[PDB]
């Protein structure tokens, strides 16, 4: 096995609609989409691992002011280098702080890497209750 | 930085300020900062203080200093160095 995450690929995929309170639903049920208008900057572009890709999806959230509006500047200025914001507190797990891309079909069943109706975005906490489910 | 009694005021405003305006390396750098900054505090609102303020409170880095540090006064725990 050759991890599929640690190669290129290409971003596809429309994400969904979404407000400007996004981040609340990374919370609860299968998290956030992938905002529509992050998928049309995304689209077609090449990236070097989903890492990479996981840095373009926040400096892309920093760049759309409906998106960014709700972090604070604090949470603004971490999203401004490409990192994930910082969750509340309350959804945070152990060193892990901040908000997860996760893929909802597995790359192992046949989910794409960079297929952006494949990722969810999630709270650490909600990321852990889905595991525990399975 | 071992404990909040270890940092003078100046100092712990330097490192929330950093953490303020992620001045770090990396997202890693940066989350350590943070966890660094809740074990400082021993506040209950943990890295809330910094990201997501209570209503009308200063979340600028002199603001967050402020809140910690008559927190801790409050709390009759230890303050800040010199």
């Amino acid at each position: 096995m050759e991890s599929k995450r640690n190669k290129p690929g290409k971003a596809t995929g429309k994400g969904k609609p979404v407000g400007d309170k996004w981040l609340d639903d990374a919370g609860k049920d299968s998290g956030a989409p992938i905002p529509d208008r992050i998928a049309d900057k995304l689209r077609d572009k090449e990236f070097k691992s989903f890492d990479d890709f996981a840095k373009a999806v926040w400096e892309e959230v920093s760049k759309d002011p409906e998106l960014s509006k709700n972090l604070n500047p604090s949470n603004k200025s971490s999203v401004s280098k490409g990192y994930s914001p910082f969750t509340p507190k309350n959804q945070q797990v152990g060193g892990r702080k901040v908000y997860e891309l996760h893929h909802d079909k597995p790359i192992s069943q046949g989910g794409e890497v960079y297929d952006m109706d494949n990722i969810r975005v999630t709270t650490p906490k909600r990321h852990i209750d889905i595991h525990r489910g399975k | 930085k071992h404990s909040i009694s270890d940092y003078t005021e100046a100092e712990f405003l330097q490192l929330v300020t950093t953490i303020c305006n992620a001045d770090t390396s990396s997202e890693e750098e940066l989350v350590k900062l943070v966890t660094h900054f809740e074990e400082m505090t021993e506040h209950p609102s943990g890295s809330d203080l910094i990201y997501y303020p209570k209503e009308g409170d200063d979340d600028s880095p002199s603001g967050i200093v402020n809140t910690v540090k008559q927190w801790r006064a409050a709390n009759g725990k230890s303050g800040f160095k010199q």
